[PDB]
């Protein structure tokens, strides 16, 4: 099974990427279920995390670098909702883009690697309940995961990408 | 935005003093915070990043320190080329805030001004107006007072100056005081005079002319 | 080394719009950087405007975002910032400055350019000499021009010693004025004459003038 991201203008093939790692928000306020969504303020959030590769892209980190033996989350404070949570993986995973206006992430590769950060994110706030949801919104640079490529920049929504719940 | 506090604005020490500089953020901004040096009617210079990393071609006597809220520059051993305004800047979060910035002059010995008087131009009285000025070059401090005497009749409001900032070799000022007048109330007079008061002058020194 | 330097109008007058480039000298504007450009108002501060990649993408200040653009010419090898619908609050000196890999610093900066936000005409200035305890001091007054500034020099360069070139004042006509005066030894008034190089390159005006006793 696959999940298919819908970008706009359509990337060609060799914007296929490797993503490594990603960068979330917990959602404030208030039942024992911790909410994140993807983190979209400034590209600075993004810098903070030096998990950054020269590919300059948002939500997602394309061509960034790898943890060593598994998946690693950071953030500058914890309790600090607006400090976001740097996630980096360990293993990546491929963004393939057929240049149809469709990027494509392996459904297994994907959940599986949710199933890590839910993990870890756990470790961290001590909770059982990890809710993934979609971007919170904002301008069209965060509220999708954007990237540049060649020169040109494209958008991609990854709603689909942030959807679940884990236990 | 982040707001930049910094402290003092304005502060006046000596050749070979330790100047201190804070600078506090209203958010926590890690270590991303960067100081400059900015000399009159130049482009900033940066002297440090990352609140500690010493921009290479800047003097090892400036020194930045902090992580947090608040920050410190020090320059440990000031000198006359260190006349500047110095400003914190943000770098965590869009939009990259500055602080109002700090002025540091440079204090020396009480120094006299050379009193100087220019009487207006045959050019310019052909233009209907005259312009007489006063000059006090290289005193020190810039507190100065400077009155007019036409045919020794005081004047107020027709006079307004305008002063140089701090050189970087003596660190002096230099004062400049123009008495405008139409060609019809020049002609009126013929003793100008211009006087000058400073902390350095043991009486008031006045210097003048004749029309003509 | 990396060197910057813009060009464009002084003068806008309101409502219109600002265009002012620059030309970005030993480095590419097609590297791994941020290209930013910065305003400064005397009273007011520096105040960060926005930030272009090589790669298309443009980050602007909330407070100018519904004004602003800034663009990447790769030919020219430049970067021009575009400020529409202006207002008296703009009137400021206007830097472009390369940062370095959006790390904090802003490493290299342009000389800046002064923009006066005013609705008055550009015109020149006219120079008047300056000629009279052991030294003499000599000077050029520039009166009455529009808008700043002036490019006052001594000899061409050659005698920059005991030069004071005062700062401008606005008069109540809307014209700026200084003046700028130089000490030499008095023995010196009669062996070699001083003309002072006035430029205004708002009207360009490359006024000399000589300085002689009387
Ligand atoms: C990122 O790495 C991939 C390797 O799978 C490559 O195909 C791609 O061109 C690289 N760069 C970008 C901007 O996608
Ligand atoms: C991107 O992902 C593929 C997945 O098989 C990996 O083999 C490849 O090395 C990655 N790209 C590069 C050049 O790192």
């Amino acid at each position: 099974d696959t999940i298919t991201l819908p970008c706009r203008p359509a990337p060609p093939p060799h914007c296929s990427s490797n993503i490594t790692g990603l960068i979330l928000t917990r959602q404030g306020g208030y039942a024992n279920t911790v909410i994140f969504r993807p983190s979209g303020g400034d590209w600075r959030d993004i810098a903070r995390c030096q998990i950054a590769g020269t590919v300059v892209s948002t939500q997602l980190f394309l061509n960034g670098s790898l943890a060593e033996e598994e998946v690693v989350i950071r953030s500058e404070d914890w309790r600090d909702n607006a400090k976001s949570i740097c996630v980096q993986l360990a293993t990546s995973v491929e963004i393939a883009c057929t240049g149809a206006g469709h990027c494509a992430i392996s459904r297994a590769k994907w959940a599986n690697t949710l199933k890590q950060i839910a993990s870890k994110l756990r470790e961290q706030y001590g909770a059982k309940t990890i809710i993934f949801k979609p971007s919170s919104g904002g301008d069209p640079e965060f509220v999708n995961h954007s990237f540049n490529c060649g020169g040109e920049f494209f958008y991609c929504a990854s709603t689909q990408l942030f959807a679940s719940t884990w236990f | 935005d982040i707001q930049m506090t910094q402290s003092p604005s304005s502060l006046s020490a000596s050749v070979g003093d330790r100047v201190s500089i804070t600078c506090r953020a209203s958010q926590n901004i890690i270590n991303y915070l960067n100081w400059y040096q900015q000399k009159p009617g130049k482009a900033p210079k940066l002297l440090i990043n990352a609140a500690s990393s010493l921009q290479s071609g800047v003097p090892s006597r400036v020194s930045g320190s902090g992580s947090g809220t608040d920050f410190t520059l020090t320059i440990s051993s000031l000198q006359s080329e260190d006349f500047a305004t110095y400003y914190c800047q943000q770098s965590h979060s869009t939009p990259p805030t500055f602080g109002q910035g700090t002025k540091v002059e440079i204090k020396r010995t009480v120094a006299a001004p050379s009193v100087f008087i220019f009487p207006p131009s045959d050019e310019q009285l052909k233009s209907g107006t005259a312009s007489v000025v006063c000059l006090l070059n290289n005193f020190y401090p810039r507190e100065a007072k400077v009155q007019w005497k036409v045919d020794n009749a005081l004047q107020s409001g027709n006079s307004q100056e305008s002063v140089t900032e701090q050189d970087s070799k003596d660190s002096t000022y230099s004062l400049s005081s123009t008495l405008t007048l139409s060609k019809a109330d020049y002609e009126k007079h013929k003793v100008y005079a211009c006087e000058v008061t400073h902390q350095g002058l043991s009486s008031p020194v006045t210097k003048s002319f004749n029309r003509g | 080394q990396v060197q910057l330097q813009e060009s464009g109008p002084g003068l806008v007058e309101p409502s219109g719009t600002l265009s002012l480039t620059c030309a970005v000298s030993g480095g590419s504007i097609s590297s791994t950087n941020w290209w930013t450009w910065v305003r400064q108002t005397p009273g007011t501060g520096l105040e960060w405007i926005g930030e272009i990649h090589h790669s298309g993408i443009t980050n602007y200040n909330p407070s100018l975002k519904s004004r602003v653009t800034i663009s990447v010419d790769k030919s020219k090898n430049q970067f021009s910032l575009k400020l529409s619908s202006v207002i008296a609050a703009d009137t400021a000196a206007y830097y472009c400055a390369r940062g370095d890999d959006i790390l904090t610093g802003y490493n290299y900066w342009g000389q800046g350019t002064l923009v006066t936000v005013s609705s008055a005409s550009t015109k020149g200035p006219s120079v008047f000499p300056l000629a009279p305890g052991g030294t003499a001091a000599l000077g050029c007054l520039v009166k009455d021009y529009f808008p700043e500034p002036v490019t006052v020099s001594w000899n061409s360069g050659a005698l920059t010693s005991g030069v004071h070139t005062f700062p401008a004042v606005l008069q109540s006509s809307g014209l700026y004025s200084l003046s700028s005066v130089v000490t030499v030894p008095s023995s010196s008034l009669g062996t070699q004459t001083y003309i002072c190089n006035v430029n205004h390159k708002p009207s360009n005006t490359k006024v000399d003038k000589k300085v002689e006793p009387k």
